[PDB]
RNA sequence: GAGGGACAAGUGGCGUUCAGCCACCCGAGAUUGAGCAAUAACAGGUCUGUGAUGCCCUUAGAUGUCCGGGGCUGCACGCGCGCUACACUGACUGGCUCAGCGUGUGCCUACCCUACGCCGGCAGGCGCGGGUAACCCGUUGAACCCCAUUCGUGAUGGGGAUCGGGGAUUGCAAUUAUUCCCCAUGAACGAGGAAUUCCCAGUAAGUGCGGGUCAUAAGCUUGCGUUGAUUAAGUCCCUGCCCU
């Protein structure tokens, strides 16, 4: 497997069951501005870097 | 939070109602000229109104 | 010789230095100033109730005992004359030669 | 520069077994005397502490037992020892190893005969100074 | 027309490989001071401890488990002795290894739970660089204290060890085997 | 009493292991030999490594460092720290 | 040079005091302070044979600190955290003994005179005592 | 030409008597590195090293303590002496090397003249600390 | 002690016209910790605080009363809050160095802290000064901590209950409770099970002191500090509360 980074488009809303994660539509670094919003937990701010070690489950929530 | 009380717009209606002929766009000299024609028992209150004041003062001019 | 000044609403203690001075330094006196001491506070904590029941919350209790000194070496024809002043009912002005 | 002393564990007082570690911490295993009555027994035997338990010869092992046995005749007074005023003999000593099992049986027994219960409360299931018994000394 | 060096050291050529940690890694000159301790306000702004050195994070975090917390002034001689003893071993100095730790035992995807408002599930998700430098430094002190209790060697005797052997990523040290561990546990709750 | 102990956690270290008080020959030759030739010399490191007791251990390797064979860096408090030079 | 006695190290000078005292042999100790060595309340004898050179060394800073002050003054300087167990741990103060004794031994030595409103203070005796080891530790450490 | 200056640490004090001279260092008595606990060894040193040479030439501050404990005396002294740099070129040198000198420290580390106060929080009645509280005993 | 300044007062942006939110500027400080508290209720505690008291009970052999012993302190146990702990970050001997609020006798009714000095191992014993007090106790020489020595991973020197023999203080007397000191006995205890409590910054914990009953008397209380973290700054998943 190949692992690649990218960095933040915009901040999206706070979920979890606790509320203790953050649903990032992150962007392409890899290419164009296409993205995955994924569900990182940790303290996070716009155009910040993220190991994905998975592009592939792009999970969306309102 | 800045979500001042009814009664800082109270008297700050009342400032714009009555002596609008000394007002100016500066906090700093209508901090001083809401003391010559109010009547202010607090200090806090002092600068909560005058605050208040000359940022409405800029949507006078405006609107 | 020197007379000390101790109370306790301090509105009456600045304004009985101001009576003080106000009848002095017309006179040929050569007078000092209101040295600060430090307030004392005789703190109290009290249960708040007669019985074990409920919280276990405190009241506290505070007095403050303010205090200044104040300096006139002098005859005392004067002193017996600022003897001669109405007086605040919580102060103490006593004296000392 | 010490190259190996042949000293591993020793026979003192024939009832109890000292190591080889320190020299005032060997004797701890003597009942009757502990910590620092062996400093004391052994800094005015004048004898190097830092210098090992396990480097050090046949006399100066007696020489601590005699002021251990003896302190009474040099130095070290009545209120650094054991014994009190009352043996029933108005004797001022300290105990010796084995001689701890029998004075306390000593003290036992007789604090039985005199229906004392500081005694009775060791006869029985009792604590003296336990002075609340609900949470003490358990099963 | 002064130049910022720390110790008995100079701040300087350790060069972050990945990046996903910098921003995040901050031993640069705008972030370079002489000493470990600082007047910490940093409780006020959310991410205001981006700006803080990792070597004063390492310390922060060593004072725990109770007996410890306290004494500022005991860890930071055990990481000053920490930095006594690998640099003696190969060169390669200790602030090297430091960095390099924290790239290697940085778990870089973790666990919690989510939805479908039923039973759990688990999902495996991802992990911001400020919990990656969090989480690293935690294992590394953790990892200097379980291996130092009950035996012979000394808080900065291990914690010196502990950093040689988890940048080494050959599989040594306590912080890389919690972390190896949770690689396995992403893919399992995947 | 009964000692119904509740919790449980276990695996203990190693079963009170055995060191040495005092040196050997075949200890000094153990010294003299190679505890110079490492790199790094704790007295911590060398008691388990060689399985030897600490308070001999800081009786040996200040001897040798007493000399001034062995290089350190410092001492402090807690940790006095070595090395060989050359 | 110019040297003040706190220009020297702190604690080399205070423990090269100890050996400089050992050369004429200056102390007075009686029955007791030579039998048995405890401080306050604590834990054995001291390591240490020289308590006296120790005890007379931290005496000496601390009455050139303090004059006026005195054998209730050193009982306050000493201080000590005696355990207890179970109870958690108060303070008790210093001794009596060595602190009217290790103020004895200095005075057998014409280094006390005492204040009618105080107690001990140092001697232009003492003064020059402490400062020449100054000069000679000082000296000693930077060389 | 002095000019006695307060650094003020939580509990502390340094107060810096700033007068041009030779170039002294005291500590409430005692001089320069002479310092109590040996880890703030830097943190003392921190405004020498870090200002120049010429600067700390001409200055004697020389510096009384009345401090509440170790680290609060050895922030207070820096606080205070980088504010003593703050204060000696406030009267006399001109204003386009204080507020430049001014800006050297502070993009180094802002403390230097912002005095940030922190007192405890007091220890409140429900609670053994300043925030915490008890055990409950529930069912 | 009077008087000053923090208001989002300027810029950016998101904003019904708004209310306001968010970054940065200079500023010590962009809100510190409290304190006092809404209408209405519980048959929540106190009749043992009372010269606040209703109704029943008791009053000459007294449910009034002092006085003299004993109890409230008993222990196969169960639960609660704590304290020192379970060790090498340490234990010990010494050297070093620096706090903050507060406390103190002839009172409207029973009554002190302590300077210096000597004696005594230690607790303590004696004489003199000072304090009805920023004077003096007191530049409260507070501890934690720090600089060296030993120990060396050992239920050990980690741990101090029980138990032995004594030595001192207060008291009307301390026995079946005192307090303090000394030697000596050296006890379980290997980081604590299913469960749960407290905490976002000088906060938590580690560490000491002063105040309240006190003649002796702090583990509890209530304040004072000192070394001063970790992770957050979000949710309604757990418990609960608020508006439709
Ligand atoms: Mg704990
Ligand atoms: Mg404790
Ligand atoms: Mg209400
Ligand atoms: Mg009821
Ligand atoms: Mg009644
Ligand atoms: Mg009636
Ligand atoms: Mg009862
Ligand atoms: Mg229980
Ligand atoms: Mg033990
Ligand atoms: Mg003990
Ligand atoms: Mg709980
Ligand atoms: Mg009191
Ligand atoms: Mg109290
Ligand atoms: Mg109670």
């Amino acid at each position: 497997q190949p692992i690649k980074l990218a960095r933040v488009t915009k901040v999206l809303g706070r979920t979890g069951s606790q509320g203790q994660c953050t649903q990032v539509r992150v962007e392409f670094m890899d290419d164009t501005s296409r993205s995955i919003i994924r569900n990182v937990k940790g303290p996070v701010r716009e155009g910040d870097v993220l190991t994905l070690l998975e592009s592939e489950r792009e999970a969306r929530r309102l | 939070g800045r979500v001042r009380t009814k009664t800082v717009k109270k008297a700050a209606r009342v400032i714009i109602e009555k002596y609008y002929t000394r007002l100016g766009n500066d906090f700093h000299t209508n901090k001083r000229v809401c003391e010559e024609i109010a009547i202010i028992p607090s200090k806090k209150l002092r600068n909560k109104i005058a605050g208040y004041v000359t940022h409405l003062m800029k949507r006078i001019q405006r609107g | 010789i020197r007379i000390t000044l101790t109370s306790r609403n301090v509105k009456s203690l600045e304004k009985v230095c101001a009576d003080l001075i106000r009848g002095a330094k017309e006179k040929n006196l050569k007078v000092k100033g209101p040295v600060r001491m430090p307030t004392k506070t005789l703190r109290i904590t009290t249960r708040k109730t007669p019985c074990g029941e409920g919280s276990k919350t405190w009241d506290r209790f505070q007095m403050r005992i303010h205090k200044r000194l104040i300096d006139l070496h002098s005859p005392s024809e004067i002193v017996k004359q600022i003897t001669s002043i109405s007086i605040e009912p919580g102060v103490e002005v006593e004296v000392t030669i | 520069v010490i190259p190996e002393k042949f000293q591993h564990i020793l026979r003192v007082l024939n009832t109890n077994i000292d190591g080889r570690r320190k020299i005032a911490f060997a004797i701890t295993a003597i009942k009757g005397v502990g910590r620092r009555y062996a400093h004391v027994v052994l800094r005015k035997a004048d004898i190097d502490l830092t210098k090992r338990a396990g480097e050090l010869t046949e006399d100066e092992v007696e020489r601590v037992i005699t002021i251990m046995q003896n302190p009474r005749q040099y130095k070290i007074p009545d209120w650094f020892l054991n014994r009190q005023k009352d043996v029933k003999d108005g004797k001022y000593s300290q105990v010796l190893a084995n001689g701890l099992d029998n004075k306390l049986r000593e003290d036992l027994e007789r604090l039985k005969k005199i229906r004392a219960h500081r005694g009775l409360r060791h006869f029985w299931g009792l604590r003296v100074r336990g002075q609340h018994t609900k949470t003490t000394g358990r099963r | 027309p002064d130049i910022k060096l720390f110790g008995k050291w100079s701040t300087d050529d350790v060069q972050i490989n990945d990046i996903s940690l910098q921003d995040y890694i901050a031993v640069k000159e705008k972030y370079a001071k002489y000493l470990p301790h600082s007047a910490g306000r940093y409780a006020a702004k959310r991410f205001r401890k981006a700006q803080c050195p990792i070597v004063e994070r390492l310390t922060n975090s060593m004072m725990m488990h109770g007996r410890n917390n306290g004494k500022k002034l005991m860890t930071v001689r055990i990481v000053k002795h920490a930095f006594e003893i690998i640099h003696l071993l190969t060169g390669e100095n200790p602030l090297q290894v430091l960095v390099n730790a924290i790239i290697n035992s940085g778990p870089r995807e973790d666990s919690t739970r989510i939805g479908r408002a039923g039973t759990v599930r688990r999902q495996a998700v991802d992990v911001s660089p400020l919990r990656r430098v969090n989480q690293a430094i935690w294992l590394l002190c953790t990892g200097a204290r379980e291996a130092a209790f009950r035996n012979i060697k000394t808080i900065a005797e291990c914690l010196a060890d502990e950093l040689i052997n988890a940048a080494k990523g050959s599989s040594n040290s306590y912080a890389i085997k919690k972390k190896d561990e949770l690689e396995r546990v992403a893919k399992s709750n995947r | 009493g009964k000692a119904k102990k509740k919790k449980w956690s276990k695996g203990k270290v190693r079963d009170k292991l055995n060191n040495l008080v005092l040196f050997d020959k075949a200890t000094y030759d153990k010294l003299c030999k190679e505890v110079p030739n490492y790199k790094l010399i704790t007295p911590a490191v060398v008691s388990e490594r060689l399985k030897i007791r600490g308070s001999l251990a800081r009786a040996a390797l200040q001897e040798l460092l007493s000399k001034g064979l062995i290089k350190l860096v410092s001492k402090h408090r807690a940790q006095v720290i070595y090395t060989r030079n050359t | 040079p110019g040297v003040t006695v706190k220009d020297v190290n702190q604690q080399e000078f205070v423990r090269a005091l100890a050996a400089f005292l050992k050369k004429s042999g200056k102390l007075k100790v009686p029955e007791w302070v030579d039998t048995v060595k405890l401080a306050k309340h604590k834990e054995l004898a001291p390591y240490d044979e020289n308590w006296f050179y120790t005890r007379a060394a931290s005496t000496a800073r601390h009455l050139y600190l303090r004059g006026g002050a005195g054998v209730g003054s050193m009982t306050k300087i000493y201080g000590g955290r005696q355990r207890n167990g179970v109870m958690p741990s108060h303070f008790s103060r210093g001794s009596k003994s060595v602190a009217r004794r290790v103020l004895q031994a200095l005075e057998g030595l014409k280094m006390v005179e005492k204040d009618q409103d105080g107690g001990r203070k140092l001697t232009p005796q003492g003064q020059r005592d402490l400062d020449r080891i100054a000069g000679q530790v000082a000296a000693a450490n930077k060389k | 030409q002095s000019v006695q200056v307060f650094g003020r640490k939580k509990t502390a004090t340094a107060v810096a008597h700033c007068k041009r001279g030779n170039g002294l260092i005291k500590v409430n008595g005692r001089p320069l590195e002479m310092i109590e606990p040996r880890t703030l060894q830097y943190k003392l040193l921190e405004p020498v090293l870090l200002l120049g040479k010429e600067r700390f030439a001409g200055v004697d501050i020389r510096v009384r303590v009345k401090g509440g404990g170790h680290v609060a005396q050895i922030y207070a002294i820096r606080q205070s002496i980088s504010k003593a740099l703050v204060a000696y070129y406030q009267k006399y040198v001109d204003e386009a090397s204080k507020k430049e000198i001014k800006d050297i420290l502070i993009q180094y580390d802002r403390t230097l003249l912002v005095a940030d106060p922190r007192r405890c929080e007091s220890k409140k009645f429900g609670g053994p600390g300043a925030r915490a509280r008890y055990q409950k005993s529930y069912r």
